């Protein structure tokens, strides 16, 4: 079949895939498990 | 100071792992998708 | 039913990349935020620093003048941040509503502090 | 300046003048003792001027070091 | 994707990471916590 | 005299230690960056 | 949208440029006058001496 | 001296990162134009 | 630019006359789009016809 | 060419590379001749396709 | 000040003169 490729699932994955990845260099350059971000805001606080 | 570590301190000991695990995952979805684009050309140059 | 498909699919391709951008929004903020409780760390350490051995910095005054600066800069923070002309937090934003699907009043609302100046 | 804006700058007020103003450092010729009193009278006050001085560079570059860490993290976001 | 590489972020941090660095070797070398740099000029005062 | 140097005298017994830091940090997001930089190729040269 | 975020970007870093050599400068300054300080120091010594 | 490397000084940390970008793209576009000069061979080769 | 009063007022000029230029840009958008549409549609009439 | 706020002198070389610049946009405003009535600069006078 | 809050002070108590009060 050609009208579309239902493997574009496979891509949505890795797009987060890719973020998790990127977050989790940030808290290896700095150390920090909490970003300076917001996220984990509680902790952060 | 200790706390403020236990916060924020990275057990990046154990985050390395989890990075290689996405780094890995890039790799082989991308790889999976290489070998998908492969299909609906294999579809259309056979059935013609 | 394609056509309301199409429709839907379409439409939230772009709602979602309007929120990418709402993302990206809510992330520079952020860094101007952290910045900004660097500075006010600095500015508890300065309070400190300003007992001056209770009266024995009588050099307070370029504490002073040092302090002076770095409530310039939560001006200059305040301003700045410029995303559309229309800047995040200084003066007065007004509460914006990302869309994040196809449907009207589909939005998130957001609060950016109205200031950060003269306010904190 | 220090962002992308007009009028968007940080003035700098460097001492006029060192050589004749730090009344002068210069005035004094120290070699009456009379004169070398009062000479440590100037000194004093003219050598808290010059801290005052350096101070207000401690305002300034601490003041650009946080103002490139968050340009920086704009730009980065942007 | 290419476009661009979030993970400049990373750089950032360094930057800041090795202007501390080159701080603390100042002071390390004159045995001065106050460089004779304006830094902390109330106890350099 | 005393006085004079708790405010200069470096505890560079403790800057020691915020050195090393310092030169790990330097160290480890270099590597990271090593690492960083093959992402994109990867990328580009699977999907072709 | 995008061309703005350019005009900001690269503008940005030039200020960001302009900014350190604005550092250095006052760097320079800050060793002129330090060295200000051990001369008027040695003044202090020598009105005493 | 200082002043002289901030403006000279490449931060090469980073200029790394801009390196392989253009490395990549070199690479890319060169595919894509291995694929693209392969199309009027199709079209022309069907057509007759 | 030379004077720094002008370098500021530049900015002000440039900014405004860009966004003149990307609204020119833009109305090169609508236009090719309306051309893509009318042609795909035109030449559907064609066919029929 | 803030400068470093009077730093750069040499903002007269900035000048020249405005000038320059400057230039260009005549230069892409003319060049443009589709048709020997070219695109954008002067007087285009709103045509109808 | 020997810490972070205000107030948190230690008050000190010189005597007022030396020289003509002993």
């Amino acid at each position: 079949v050609n009208t579309n490729i239902a493997s574009l699932n496979t891509q949505r994955n890795l797009n987060a895939s890719s973020n998790d990845l990127n977050t989790s260099l940030q808290r290896l350059t700095t150390g920090y498990r909490i970003n300076s971000a917001k996220d984990d805001a509680a902790g952060l606080q | 100071t200790n706390a403020r570590s236990r916060i924020k301190d990275t057990d990046f000991a154990a985050e390395t792992a989890a990075l290689s695990k996405n780094q890995v995952l890039q790799q082989a979805g991308t790889a999976i998708l290489a070998q998908a684009n492969q299909l609906p050309q294999a579809v259309l140059s056979l059935l013609r | 039913i394609s056509n309301r498909l199409s429709n839907q699919i379409s439409g939230l391709n772009v709602a979602t990349r309007n929120a990418n951008d709402g993302i990206s929004l809510a992330q520079t903020a952020e860094g101007a935020l952290q910045q900004s409780t660097n500075i006010l760390q600095r500015i508890r350490d300065l309070a400190l620093q300003s007992a001056n051995g209770s009266n024995s910095d009588a050099d307070r005054a370029a504490l002073q003048k040092e302090v002076a600066a770095q409530q310039a800069e939560l001006t200059r923070i305040s301003d700045t941040t410029t995303f559309g002309g229309r800047k995040l937090l200084d003066g007065s934003f007004g509460t914006t509503s990302f869309q994040v699907g196809s449907n009207a009043y589909e939005t998130i609302d957001i609060s950016l502090q109205n200031a950060s100046a003269s306010a904190i | 300046q220090v962002g992308s804006n007009a009028y968007e700058t940080i003035d700098i007020s460097l001492q006029n003048a060192s050589a004749s103003a730090i009344s002068s450092v210069a005035s004094v010729d120290i070699s009456t003792a009379d004169g070398a009193q009062n000479a440590i009278a100037v000194v004093d006050n003219a050598l808290a001027a010059i801290d005052a001085q350096r101070a207000d560079l401690a305002a300034v570059q601490n003041r650009f070091k946080n103002t490139i860490d968050n340009l920086t993290n704009i730009s980065e976001n942007a």
